[PDB]
């Protein structure tokens, strides 16, 4: 029917969290039933759909979009990719799941984009987002921007600083700042949790990442010793956003959904419980 | 085309100055040596022509070359942002918004909140700036926020308010659980956010609740006066549009791209940053 419709997410804590089905064969508690192409081996196309429970977030936010715009889903999780990428002409993830009509909408925490949004269409942004920077309390930093960043050799000791490679934000600072770009191959590091102790450890000065990310690693720090640059110097600032097919007949209605949730508080609510720690 | 361009005095977004005597716009570079782009905008003062610059003219200028569309720039004849009120049945919006959905303007480019009421009747950009709500205050004043008991429990003697038809008006209307807040303050909300900000220095206005981007960038100029609270709230500004438009789609990607190239970091430097006090 017309009003069930396809929706495709991608386990990420805390947006989205996976768990197994208790015993009965529900879910229960505050998740919704979510299934998953579980591969046989990682040498094969082959693979089983497993029936899980979803909850978080983007799962709470789901819960209130399908109250309020009236509507039933499917949810499941992608398979091939992760949020979504262009790999060889082709868009996997969550992105390629709404661009090849697999799904009517996506959940997650996808970053709302220029490439993205040529083809698919994006919500509002229910969470902003962006380039922002990590240090350990004390250091004295503005955003991605500052001098210190853009030439640390004017400045002695010169900043050591990195992220994480092969993602969104290395891939805009190559394109945005060249030099400090080749300045921090020597600094990046695995993950975000490598990134973390190396700035307790005093071994990096400086953590690049994105916004919500930081924000959230930083008010749930053992000893509050990680803190992040205010929201008014984060770099190239965006949201999260729920990905539609282009010209799909939904998205006028999420967006006032979604604008009312930011207007009720509700979103507050969410961010209190989800995203917000002791910090 | 030809597109109607409306917008508003507020600094730092947008500057109205006069034109000089031959009706040209005075040549002028930034502190940081960037030429400043003006535009002639019309509005009052009947009309005049006067000169506009700013975070938002930049804004636009880019968007007609990216584009490629003409334009012409007037101030909003009331000088309101815009709500919906009841006429005397019906229901009709003032400020930027009634001039765009009446026609008398094809494109808002101002620091135009975007809400859910609005949404409803145009069609919003994505935003091309991420702010929020704070109080701005004379600097010895002592307030936690939003949530202060002499905010909470309003009386005659401590006085805040924010600009009359605007989305601050909206946000305090639409929640019955802020109807007491509301109630003080439409009692002495302001034509303008010059003249409340204004008011603050004069100890006229004891609390001004506004914009954070606009806000901030007062407490870095003037001193006296300083902001509290931080952000209560989480809003941005987006390009308002009627949803026939068909420059919808492209000014999105246009402000999309210019945040991931850096350019709204250039705009954000040159006019909205500076140097606390
Ligand atoms: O403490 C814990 O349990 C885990 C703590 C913890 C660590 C790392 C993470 C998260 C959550 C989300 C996330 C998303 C990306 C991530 O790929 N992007 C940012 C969102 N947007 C993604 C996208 O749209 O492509 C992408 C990006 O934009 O770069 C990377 C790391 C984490 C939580």
């Amino acid at each position: 029917d017309d009003n069930h419709l396809s929706i495709v997410t991608l386990e990420e804590r805390p947006f989205v969290i996976v768990e197994d089905i208790d015993l009965t064969e529900t879910c229960v508690r505050n998740t919704v039933p979510c299934r998953k192409f579980v591969k046989i081996n990682n040498s094969t196309n082959e693979g089983m759909n497993v029936k899980k429970c979803c909850k978080g977030f983007c799962i709470d936010i789901l819960k209130k979009l399908s109250r309020t715009v009236k509507f039933t889903y499917d949810l499941y999780l992608v398979t091939n990719g992760k949020h979504g990428k262009k790999v060889n002409n082709v868009w996997n993830g969550m992105i390629g799941e709404v661009v090849y009509q697999r799904a009517v909408m996506a959940v997650g925490s996808l970053t709302i984009n220029e490439e993205r949004s040529e083809v698919v269409d994006f919500s509002v942004p229910f969470v902003e987002t962006g380039i922002s920077v990590m240090v350990s309390r004390g250091t004295q930093v503005t955003g991605l921007s500052d001098k210190k960043f853009q030439r640390p050799h004017d400045y002695s000791p010169p900043f050591r600083f990195g992220t994480v490679p092969n993602g969104s934000t290395e891939r805009n600072i190559r394109n945005n700042y060249p030099y400090m770009h080749q300045y921090m191959t020597r600094f990046n590091q695995r993950g975000v949790e490598d990134a973390l102790v190396s700035l307790k450890t005093g071994k990096l000065d400086a953590f690049i990442y994105d916004a919500a990310v930081l924000n959230y690693m930083a008010r749930k720090d053992e000893g509050c010793k990680l803190v992040t640059i205010g929201s008014g110097y984060i770099f190239a600032t965006t949201g999260y956003g729920i990905a539609l097919q282009k010209g799909s007949p939904w998205k006028r209605q999420i967006d006032l959904a979604l604008l009312q949730f930011v207007g009720d508080g509700e979103m507050e609510e969410l961010e209190t419980l989800w995203l917000t720690g002791i910090c | 085309t030809r597109l109607k361009i409306v917008t508003i005095h507020q600094e730092p977004f947008v500057y109205v100055k006069p034109t000089m005597s031959d009706g040209t716009c005075k040549e002028e570079f930034t502190v940081n040596g960037d030429p400043v782009k003006k535009v002639i905008c019309t509005g009052p003062n009947h009309t005049v022509p006067q000169c506009c610059y700013g975070f938002c003219i930049d804004l636009l200028i880019k968007l007609a070359r990216t584009m490629n569309f003409t334009y012409e720039v007037h101030l909003v004849a009331d000088g309101k942002f815009g709500t919906q009120e009841r006429v005397n049945n019906k229901k009709e919006w003032n400020g930027m918004m009634g001039e765009l959905l009446s026609g008398q303007a094809d494109m808002i480019v101002a620091p135009l909140t975007i809400n859910n009421e609005r949404a409803q009747y145009i069609e919003f950009s994505k935003p091309f700036k991420y702010q929020g709500l704070t109080i701005l205050v004379k600097k010895g004043t002592r307030i936690t926020g939003i949530n202060d008991p002499r905010l909470r429990n309003p009386s005659d003697k401590f006085i805040y308010a924010t600009v009359k038809q605007s989305s601050v008006d909206i946000y305090f209307r639409r929640q019955v659980e802020l109807s007491t807040m509301y109630r003080h303050m439409e009692k002495h909300n302001y034509e303008s956010a010059a003249e409340a900000i204004q008011a603050v220095r004069d100890n006229k206005l004891h609390a001004f609740i506004w914009d954070s981007a606009v806000l901030e960038f007062e407490a870095s100029q003037k001193c006296d006066l300083v902001t509290t609270g931080e952000l209560f709230f989480r809003s941005g500004f987006g390009i308002g549009m009627r949803k026939d438009s068909p420059w919808k789609q492209n000014v999105s990607l246009s402000i999309l791209k210019s945040h991931e190239n850096g350019f709204m970091e250039d705009l954000d430097k040159t006019w909205v940053r500076y140097q606390e006090c």
